[PDB]
């Protein structure tokens, strides 16, 4: 029918009505850096990424600590 | 530019995240701002900077030199104008574009090399002027500014591939090549390794080789290794600058953990605080992690956690979830069990997996087909 | 289905013989 | 010439001189003979094109094609102007 496609973009305007040009610059922070860039390879990196912004980002640094102690 | 102010000016990723190391970047960038007219990129970037006593003093001297230098090489393009000749407006117009290139100001110098990119008599030159852009597309950090001039660019060379020229174009795909996550068509690209030369324009050799050795040594197996770079004589000449590269590389090939995690340390810290490479300092570690999983475990049917942990010299309950973030996440073999608190894998991937390989061709071609349906009687 | 004749076509000959895409790296 | 123009009296043939390339036209052959192959960004030009007399244009791309093969044989990135001059020496040699 095509027709009722009409009130989902009307709610695409009230979401966009939400928060002016807020998310397209706050998110295209990161954007400008994810860019031209494959967004397959972004799942898995936004995952871990995601994953380990909690606790032990890097972790690297600490094992030359682990080593002796574990 | 292709002046030093390119990397002056490029060294501000690491002069405005970390606070340790913004001290020597603001004191050559300070002693380097009466150098290329740097008056306009670090009063943009003043906010990562020293307060405003200082500032306001240079400030008169280079904003009166910039107009008096500009209305020279406007007086001297009035002069080359309305007369018979090519290359000279070529030089002059050129000539007041890179001068706006040392400003740092990309609108006069956009119509400008678009004024002289539209006088380009030859095509080399033109690919001159697309270089011309990708110097300060490198510090401007676009995507498609930089990709559409060298897709247009790019057909209908016809004059053949120089030995500097055609040999940049390739560094600039290393560039644009190691901005994006490409590596299976980025490690073709620094095999031309044996023309290049320093060039201060773009990256000093030694930062072309230290930049192109995480693409290698990661992108790359042990056979494309050995055939590549190890029968290569190009790093046997440049492993003798620094001796940390050949420990990565006799380290990575002799599969000895205990050294190279002991010295991984040096390429987590080396490996950010870069323009172009800190960015994707998460995928180099994974990548590379989940390579020398695959590549020890590779040979390995079964593996106890004694000579495990005495090989990778680290304590049992990391690599416990290291392997069971592995299994699903990782996708690397097949289910792991712990009946024995033995790492025993099956790995039947070969004689019927072989064949079950283009099943997802057949299921996504069967939705094509699908859509091939769909396509009939409307 | 002398040395200029040894010389002339020793650089004019072998030596673009030893080398491939010299033709295209020489301004052909 | 003497016996195409005993023919040809000037009556219905544009006539146009063909002289020997002066300065400006051996600046403009020359970077159109110098844009195929490599050249340094520390050359003069002007010298090295008022350093290459003799018959026509076609000494200057002797002074080109004749002098690559010195940047084959020497085995270098590209060509500086100490070498176009001894492919000046050369077809001046050949003159």
């Amino acid at each position: 029918m095509s027709e009722k496609k009409q009130p989902v973009d009307l709610g695409l305007l009230e979401e966009d009505d939400e928060f002016e040009e807020f998310p397209a610059e706050d998110w295209a922070g990161l954007d400008e850096d994810e860019d031209a860039h494959v967004w397959e390879d972004n799942w898995d990196d936004d995952n871990v990424e995601d994953d380990f912004s909690n606790q032990l980002r890097a972790e690297l640094e600490k094992h030359g600590y682990k080593m002796e102690t574990s | 530019p292709k002046n030093p102010d390119l990397r002056i000016a490029q060294l501000r990723f690491l002069l405005s995240l970390p606070e340790h190391r913004g001290d020597a970047a603001v004191r050559d960038e300070l002693m380097a701002a009466v150098r290329d007219n740097n008056m306009a990129p670090y009063y943009e970037a003043l906010c990562k900077s020293l307060d405003w006593q200082i500032d306001v003093d240079l400030l008169n001297k280079m904003k009166k030199a910039n107009e008096d230098e500009l209305k020279r090489l406007d007086e001297e393009l009035e002069d080359a104008e309305k007369n018979l000749g090519e290359s000279e407006i070529r030089d002059a117009m050129m000539a007041k574009a890179e001068y706006l290139c040392r400003i740092g100001d990309k609108e006069g110098a956009l119509t400008a090399f678009r004024k002289t990119y539209d006088k380009t008599v030859a095509l080399g030159h033109r690919l001159d002027i697309v270089f011309y852009l990708l110097r300060i597309g490198l510090f401007y950090m676009d995507n498609d500014l930089i990709t559409r001039n060298t897709e247009k660019a790019k057909s209908l060379i016809e004059e053949g591939g120089d030995w500097d020229r055609r040999n940049r174009l390739k560094v600039y795909q290393g560039l644009y090549c190691v901005a994006i996550r490409d590596f299976k068509q980025a490690a073709e690209l620094f095999l031309d390794t044996v023309s290049t030369f320093t060039s201060y324009e773009l990256m000093d050799y030694k930062t072309f080789v230290t930049y192109t050795v995480y693409v290698s040594m990661i992108a790359l197996e042990r056979p494309d290794l050995r055939e590549k770079v190890i029968k290569g004589a190009e790093i046997l000449e440049v492993l003798h600058s620094l001796p940390a590269v050949r420990q990565y590389l006799f380290s990575l090939y002799e599969c000895r953990y205990s050294v190279f995690f002991q010295s991984l340390a040096v390429v987590e810290q080396e490996m950010k605080k870069d323009w172009l490479f800190a960015p994707h300092y998460r995928y180099y570690v994974r990548e590379m992690r989940i390579h020398a999983y695959s590549q020890l475990l590779e040979s390995y049917r079964s593996l106890t956690l004694g000579y495990m942990a005495e090989a990778f010299g680290v304590g049992v309950e990391f690599i416990d979830q290291e392997l069971s973030r592995f299994i699903a996440a990782g996708r690397l073999h097949c289910k792991i069990d712990k009946v024995n608190e033995i790492v025993e894998t099956n790995r039947p991937d070969s004689k019927n997996w072989q064949y079950q390989e283009t099943i997802k061709k057949g299921d996504l071609l069967l939705n094509r087909v699908q859509k091939l349906s769909r396509v009939i009687n409307m | 289905p002398m040395d200029i004749q040894k010389q002339e076509v020793r650089e004019a000959v072998e030596l673009p013989l030893t080398h491939f895409e010299l033709y295209k790296q020489i301004g052909i | 010439i003497l016996d195409s123009a005993l023919l040809r009296p000037g009556r219905i043939d544009r006539k146009i001189e063909f002289p020997p390339p002066n300065e400006e036209a051996r600046l403009d052959i020359l970077k159109i003979h110098s844009r195929k192959m490599n050249l340094t960004r520390g050359i003069n030009l002007r010298k090295i094109a008022e350093l290459m007399p003799g018959a026509s244009g076609a000494e200057v791309k002797g002074v080109c094609t004749e002098a690559g093969m010195y940047a084959l044989r020497e085995r270098r990135v590209h060509v500086t102007q100490e070498d176009f001059e001894m492919a000046v020496a050369k077809v001046m040699q050949k003159d």
